[PDB]
């Protein structure tokens, strides 16, 4: 097969500013002047989208087996997984794909602590939540503390892609115990270090308030 | 306008076949070929083959080892794809496209489907339990948590989909063959708990649907 790989994996690019994405064939793609390249836009949660066949804010360059693909200049709505093409050969293969970040200002993480609602503790468990939300740049760590010492296990992490609206991330971890090991403790911490700030952003209950 | 429509999710178990559909609309469907492309997760997609809806020619991605069997109904211009002892490893969203031309000469992809998800597993259906998380007495977030489901997809709204704004729904996390997500959203400090904000979850593959309203904590 012809193999097409992308350079970089990712890239981070300011509104107005030109993106510039690489993509390499194992071999030649063009015959009789023309290159049978293709590039691709996948925004989350939707199909691919044809942007450019062979070769205005988008545009295909190269030959042979160096093509590139420019965006410019680069809005909101960009960000999305960028993926190359080839239609020289059966059978047609892709690149790995390439992730245009929008470069915005920082934002501190919204962060919002939850204990297990009463219908989930009636059941025998308990999940913490922590959500923290609208934060850039996408570099973020969590920590859960249990009475002030550190909890690794139970934790599960889940995070969005950037909004297409203003560049942002969101992350949600959920911390979950049983009912009884709970019980046995009163301060449940979600602790967020995040570049916007020195100190780490602590949100926290006590379960007997 | 061009329309491709695919079937809808599918949870099977390992070694039987499973038979996806694309019925297109908006153009003479047997005149354009008809693509079909796996995406096993964001940063792989994998061509599995190229059907000719007028003559019932095939062109394969050997990689797939036979196992994937492209036919059409040109009466319903839908066009099939079956795959066959299926693993694991054909867990996927699976597409159509059209091949169309936009540059003379270069096959293209123009119009794709909105994707067939399939899970390959074992596992048994399990409805969601839907917890609220109402916040203690700006802004204020409140969150639903669906926990304990299988398969994949729920859909999480708010106020039955008028609250849109200040939402995040968030990726289902996989665990001992079941799912978690939680989705928050954020209000304006003077609408809740002063007016009602209920999280609607619906879970297909178990026939669930779930309201839970938040309540403030007593």
């Amino acid at each position: 097969d012809i193999v097409l790989t992308q350079s970089p994996a990712s890239l981070a690019v300011s509104l107005g500013q030109r993106a510039t994405i690489s993509c390499r064939a194992s071999e030649s793609v063009d015959n009789y002047g023309i290159s049978f390249m293709n590039w691709f836009q996948q925004k989350p949660g939707q199909p691919p989208k044809l942007l450019i066949s062979a070769t205005a804010r988008f545009i295909g360059s190269g030959s042979g087996t160096d093509f590139s693909l420019n965006i410019h200049p680069v809005e909101e709505d960009d960000t999305a997984m960028y993926f190359c093409q080839q239609s020289k050969e059966v059978p047609r293969t892709f690149g790995g794909g390439t992730k245009l970040e929008i470069k915005r200002t920082d934002a501190a993480p919204t962060v919002s602590i939850f204990p297990p609602s009463s219908e989930q503790l009636t059941s025998g468990g308990a999940s913490v939540v922590c959500f923290l939300n609208n934060f850039y740049p996408k570099d973020i760590n969590v920590k859960w503390k249990i009475d002030g010492s550190e909890r690794q296990n139970g934790v599960l992490n889940s995070w969005t892609d950037q909004d297409s609206k203003d560049s942002t991330y969101s992350m949600s971890s959920t911390l979950t115990l049983t009912k009884d090991e709970y019980e046995r403790h009163n301060s449940y911490t979600c602790e967020a270090t995040h570049k916007t700030s020195t100190s780490p952003i602590v949100k926290s209950f006590n379960r007997n308030e | 306008q061009v329309q491709l429509q695919q079937s809808g999710p599918e949870l099977v178990r390992p070694g039987v076949s499973v038979k996806i559909s694309c019925k297109g609309s908006g153009y003479t469907f047997t005149d354009y070929a008809i693509h079909w492309v796996k995406q096993s997760h964001a940063k792989s997609l994998e061509w599995i083959g190229v059907f000719s809806t007028y003559y019932g020619n095939t062109n394969y991605n050997q990689k797939f080892k036979g196992r994937a069997t492209m036919t059409v109904d040109k009466s319903s211009s839908t066009a099939y794809m079956e795959l066959a002892r299926l693993t694991s490893e054909d867990s996927a969203i699976y597409y159509c496209a059209r091949k169309s031309y936009y540059v003379d000469y270069v096959d293209a992809m123009d119009y794709w489907g909105q994707g067939t998800s399939v899970t390959v597993s074992s596992a048994s259906t399990t409805p969601p339990s839907v917890y609220p998380l109402a916040p203690g007495s700006s802004m204020v977030t409140l969150g639903c948590l669906v926990k304990g489901y299988f398969p994949e997809p729920v859909t999480v709204t708010w106020n039955s989909g008028s609250l849109s704004s200040g939402v995040h729904t968030f990726p289902a996390v996989l665990q001992s063959d079941l799912y978690t997500l939680s989705s928050s959203v954020t209000v304006p400090s003077s609408t809740w708990p002063s007016e009602t904000v209920t999280c609607n979850v619906a879970h297909p593959a178990s026939s669930t649907k779930v309201d839970k309203k938040i309540v403030p904590r007593d």
